[PDB]
RNA sequence: CGCAAGACGGACCAGAGCGAAAGCAUUUGCCAAGAAUGUUUUCAUUAAUCAAGAACGAAAGUCGGAGGUUCGAAGACGAUCAGAUACCGUCGUAGUUCCGACCAUAAACGAUGCCGACCGGCGAUGCGGCGGCGUUAUUCCCAUGACCCGCCGGGCAGCUUCCGGGAAACCAAAGUCUUUGGGUUCCGGGGGGAGUAUGGUUGCAAAGCUGAAACUUAAAGGAAUUGACGGAAGGGCACCACC
């Protein structure tokens, strides 16, 4: 990510951030997130530094590529938004998804059915996905987190500063991270705007799913 | 053992507050300690707002309300069922009930 | 200790001296009242003359008659 | 009020290292703090520090490793013969293999091990391990 | 009779890939399989049932007696574990506590009083351990001193393979559970006390999750 | 026996000892 | 840890926090060992070697682990100095 | 009282999970499928089971059911989830932008883009929820 | 509808303020006093805590006046009750109020001595200061108020956190303690006997301050758990319950 040109932030990537809204923080600020910030607005909303966002994205992707067997990375979302995004990320990268309800004791109770024993976690929200962050602290699990400006950084080893609230922002942030782990692995080249479209990862409200079910004809 | 942090009452940096008299009973209770409940209330409920408005010399006369700030002795209050005992978790809730 | 002054020898000694009297085992040994009111006068043993043989009722729980001797 | 300035210092860099800080401000400054720190530095317990000169008493800013388990003052500064210095390192250090009583001798403020080979006792300042 | 390993770390240990619980203790791995610790120290692990303790939950129709069994386990070569299992009868409690003792086992760092020659005999430095009111301080001692302690922490420190030691104990040591858990906690902190010996920054070797990732995919899920 | 009333009893018992002591004066 | 003859006698040498140097005990299950992969400075692909980092559970529970990896990757050149 | 028990539901779950292909929305065939593929030791249980199967198979013909796992997963979750429009919502010709994120992009390589229409800044800081 | 007297200061009134604590609430004036902030003012270690000694010290109570509205120890009754010298009710003296003199005690409590340092996060509030888009008033600009968004200090607090402690309940202090030493005052040593006897001392008195012993005893006690129990709160079931 650093002092390098091949992994430097490109122009269409900035348009994809600014369009999604990954530069819009909360109204609140976590004390641990004060470095991943530029300034407030009027209306009180904190603006994230998209460079620092990209620096954490590549650091995260670097950590994800360093895991040799991909099938032991846990890609966790509980909140609606990320459910689809993580389910596609694991298709792209050959990781294992946990979309929705996280059973307490998946990482801890060795007799449970959902006893997955990963080497690295990715987390859509530290607040909503707090149980797996806590259970990472019982079986040594590094955690990557998609952290809003008011996301608690307890048990978070790389915090990617985003707007993990908004549906566009999350789908985008997962797509960026999925496309970067593949580029670093060497499954895509960096000269081709990637065939997979960031709209593929977006959560779709069932008002907008029943907008598709009508408007085909 | 110490049940409440704020020892029942609401004084922190005083030392003394003027007492009031519980309305049901008449017991000297510290103001902050007392269970104060403000009651705005129609002089007639529902059965008579029909009948009295019909015999209202006027056309479109709103009724008055009755404004009384009740104080309560802690016994006064719990026997009268204004405040219930709560679980040690739910004791810490200070939001007035919906 | 609650005075760690280098020149506080007498306060620390004179406090300890005063607070030893609040011990039972000390107050007992270091007054005449325990050694005077002692029927043996501080002796281990004592010869005396039996003036009656006395049944003493055992405590609340267990209940025998304990055969003692008024001396 | 502030009376043992070396106490405020050593407790503040002890508090800070327990918290895991990379450096710590110690916001009164004396020549006795500076000699004590240089002794802790020579044995590699703390990192190369920095004395900020205002025109009052200084402020020091001390780079920390995770080597300093605890530094501490002995107050009051009891007088230590070469006889007694075994009984201090006996009851005031965690082993014979490491840890150093600092004690101000006439020769200078230094560890107990140099106070042996110089053959000079003096007043116990503190200790660290 | 046969062990079929469930966890990832258990799979590696049966398949001979990692061969020392030293290597497990280095990456601070949870040990959840019972046979792992039975596999590496097996022909030395000795059991002493410190105490059977009848506890009683009062119910509508009279007391409900369960039995706690406190079991200290260890080779006499630098590994102790302190297991406490509460069960309906004492046979099940003792057996379950043996298993929990195994699963608990820590390494003990042991050092020298003064002359660093031969094998280490005592605790490297003054370590303290707490549980409830109990505080168990350990101090190093010269050779031939033995363990200067109560019968409970003696049984642990001897099992720890610590040959020499001076102990102190404060608080209700009569509560054997807390008193055995404190002296175990004190022992545990020997490899959690930063001495000058461990000032040289670590040459981070490779996890057996990373080192043997290629074996784990085909052997189990 | 509430501790306040034990005190009151012992206080009135002490008051009846500065009556039997007040005769020899 | 070495005897008069100079022999390493302690039965294992512990890891210790890449942040605050705290030795990482045998039963610290909060402790996080990370592998950060490095890249070819013109291609942008995994080389096969990594800059491995180890944090004690304690700093991770404090929540400072984030900033501590961020520092260790900045002073390692993995991350932009500008940032 | 006509609530079905665990031994009826758990059976019906596992029966559908393994034999979704043979079942339908007809009780009397589902009843006769349950005979073949499972030793149900009791006619009443056999009907109760078949009866809950039919009830679940109606709930499968609708959206997805929580505690169940079939082969496809399930042609609206595997196939339809590969839905993608003509051009993405991130392909805005005119991106709305405040002067303060313009101020931070100006302190990156991205000082001036063409497709960034900077709004007149928002006036009167008035965003907090009144207390009480 | 007035008149008179004496109490009392509702609602506003807050986990708000001030005070060393006790305490302090109509308006207005006078009088001295005070913390906090502001300060590129001055003195220059003058300080912290404290045997002796001292000031203030709720209520009740005591002495001599003044006043006596309400309320109300004692007392007189009227009920309840087996009794009821009590709870309930009607009267009601001392007292409650004011002045001068005592008294010096309260669960006088944050049951938490004072001074100082350090170690988390958060949004509030009160006082002062400083800065910043905008709205409103004195409209005729200012500059001041009223909101608004921040920061700094000082204060009463609150929430939150595996800082850490603690027997726990809990505590950003009750932490920085076997890794034990920043300064200093008071004070505890199993339960009773006993805050008793006795001597002194203060007081008009009531009493306060200091204060044992014999003797007696295997526990008394703290926090938390489970159960039973309630003349506590809520929910649920039953024609061995009701409708």
């Amino acid at each position: 990510s650093g002092a390098l040109d091949v992994l430097q932030m490109k122009e269409e990537d900035v348009l994809k951030f600014l369009a999604a809204g990954t530069h819009l923080g909360g109204t609140n600020l976590d004390f641990q997130m004060e470095q991943y910030i530029y300034k407030r607005k009027s209306d009180g909303i904190y603006i994230i530094n998209l460079k620092r966002t990209w620096e954490k994205l590549l650091l995260a992707a670097r950590a994800i590529v360093a895991i040799e067997n991909p099938a032991d990375v846990s890609v966790i979302s509980s909140r609606n938004t990320g459910q689809r995004a993580v389910l596609k990320f694991a298709a792209a990268t050959g990781a294992t998804p946990i979309a929705g309800r996280f059973t307490p004791g998946t990482f801890t109770n060795q007799i449970q059915a959902a006893f997955r024993e990963p080497r690295l976690l990715v987390v859509t929200d530290p607040q909503a996905d707090h149980q797996p962050l806590m259970e990472a602290s019982y079986v040594n699990l590094p955690t990557i987190a998609l952290c809003n400006t008011d996301s608690p950084l307890h048990y978070v080893d790389i915090a990617i500063p985003c707007n993990n609230k908004g549906a566009h922002s999350v789908g985008l942030m997962w797509w960026m991270l999925a496309q970067e782990v593949l580029r670093m692995r060497g499954t895509i080249s960096r000269e081709h705007p990637w065939e997979v479209m960031p709209d593929l990862y977006f959560y779709r409200d069932p008002e907008e799913i029943e907008k598709e079910e009508q408007a085909a004809a | 053992t110490k049940k409440r942090r704020n020892n029942g009452r609401a004084k922190k940096g005083r030392g003394h507050v003027q007492p009031i008299r519980c309305t049901n009973c008449a017991c000297c209770v510290p103001k902050d300690k007392a269970i104060k409940k403000f009651v705005i209330r129609n002089i007639v409920e529902a059965a008579a707002v029909r009948d009295i408005s019909e015999v209202s010399v006027f056309d479109a006369y709103v009724l008055p309300k009755l404004y009384v700030k009740l104080h309560y002795c802690v016994s006064c209050a719990i026997h009268s069922k204004v405040v219930r005992n709560r679980s040690r978790e739910a004791r810490k809730d200070r939001t007035p009930p919906p | 200790g609650k005075c760690r002054g280098l020149r506080t020898a007498r306060k620390l000694r004179s406090h300890r001296r005063d607070q030893k009297w609040h011990d039972k085992q000390y107050k007992k040994a270091h007054l005449g009242t325990a050694l005077k009111a002692n029927p043996f006068g501080g002796a281990s043993h004592a010869k005396g003359i039996v003036l009656e043989k006395v049944g003493v009722e055992a405590k609340q729980p267990n209940s025998a008659i304990r055969k003692c001797v008024r001396v | 009020v502030r009376m043992n300035v070396l106490a405020d210092a050593l407790k503040s860099i002890n508090n800070a290292e327990k918290r895991g800080k990379r450096q710590v401000l110690i916001r009164p400054c004396s020549k006795v703090i500076v000699r004590f720190l240089t002794v802790m530095m020579k044995h590699g317990y703390i990192g190369e520090f920095e004395i900020i000169d205002d025109h009052r008493a200084g402020k020091i800013v001390v780079n920390l490793t995770g080597r300093l388990n605890k530094c501490g003052v002995i107050s009051p500064r009891f007088d230590v013969q070469l006889k007694d210095l075994e009984k201090w390192q006996n009851n005031l250090l965690p082993s014979r293999q490491f840890g150093f009583i600092v004690l101000t001798t006439s020769a200078g403020i230094m560890d107990h091990e140099e106070a042996r080979r110089k053959h000079t006792g003096g007043k116990i300042l503190g200790f660290f391990f | 009779k046969e062990w079929l390993p469930v966890t990832k770390l258990g799979r590696l240990v049966k398949d001979m890939k990692i061969k020392s619980l030293e290597e497990i203790y280095l990456f601070s791995l949870p040990i959840k399989e019972s046979e792992i610790i039975d596999f590496c120290l097996g022909a030395a692990l000795k059991d002493e049932v410190l105490k059977i303790m009848p506890v009683q939950k009062q119910t509508r129709a009279g007391q409900r007696t369960r039995f706690k069994a406190f079991v200290a386990i260890g080779d006499y070569n630098g590994h102790v574990g302190l297991g406490l299992k509460c069960s309906k009868e004492v046979a099940t409690a003792i057996r379950g506590a043996i298993i929990l003792a195994k699963l608990s086992i820590v390494p003990v760092r042991r050092g020298y009083w003064g002359n660093k020659i031969g094998k280490p005999h005592t605790v490297p430095c003054k370590v303290t351990g707490r549980c409830g009111s109990v505080l168990v301080r350990l101090i190093p001692a010269p050779r031939g001193t033995g363990i200067v302690s109560a019968p409970v922490p003696k049984k642990l420190l001897l099992m720890a393979g610590i040959d020499d030691c001076y102990t102190s104990a404060r608080g209700c040591t009569a509560t054997l559970g807390n008193f055995a858990k404190a002296t175990f906690d004190a022992i545990s902190k020997t490899y959690s006390y930063l001495t000058p010996d461990l000032w040289k920054e670590t040459v981070f070797t490779k996890s057996p999750y990373q080192e043997f990732t290629n074996h784990l995919m085909k052997t189990h899920t | 026996m509430r501790a306040k009333w034990r005190k009151k009893r012992m206080r009135r018992l002490k008051r009846k000892r500065r009556k039997m002591r007040q005769r020899s004066k | 840890m070495q005897s008069n003859a100079g022999e390493f006698v302690d039965l294992y040498v512990p890891r210790k926090c890449s942040a605050s140097n705290r030795i990482i005990g045998a039963k610290d299950h909060a402790s996080i060992p990370m592998n950060v992969a490095e890249v070819d400075k013109v291609t942008g692909r995994f080389n096969g070697q990594s800059k491995t980092y180890a944090i004690c559970g304690a700093i991770r529970r404090m929540g400072e682990s984030d900033d501590s990896i961020l520092r260790l990757a900045k002073s390692h050149g993995i991350v932009s100095q500008n940032f | 009282g006509r609530v079905r028990t665990k031994t009826v539901k758990k059976a019906a779950r596992v029966i559908i999970e393994k034999y979704y292909t043979r079942l339908g929305n007809d009780f009397h065939t589902n009843k006769r499928v349950c005979e073949e593929i499972a030793i149900i030791p009791s006619k009443k249980l056999r009907n109760k089971i078949a009866g809950y199967v039919t009830h679940l198979m109606k709930r499968i013909q609708r959206g997805p059911v929580r505690g169940i796992s079939i082969k496809l997963q399930e042609e609206e979750r595997e196939r339809r989830d590969n839905y993608v429009p003509e051009v993405s919502a991130l392909d805005q010709e005119i991106i709305e932008v405040d002067p303060d994120t313009k101020e931070m992009l100006k302190l990156l390589d991205f000082g001036s883009l063409s497709n960034l229409q900077v709004t007149q800044p928002t006036v009167g800081m008035n965003f907090k929820t009144p207390r009480g």
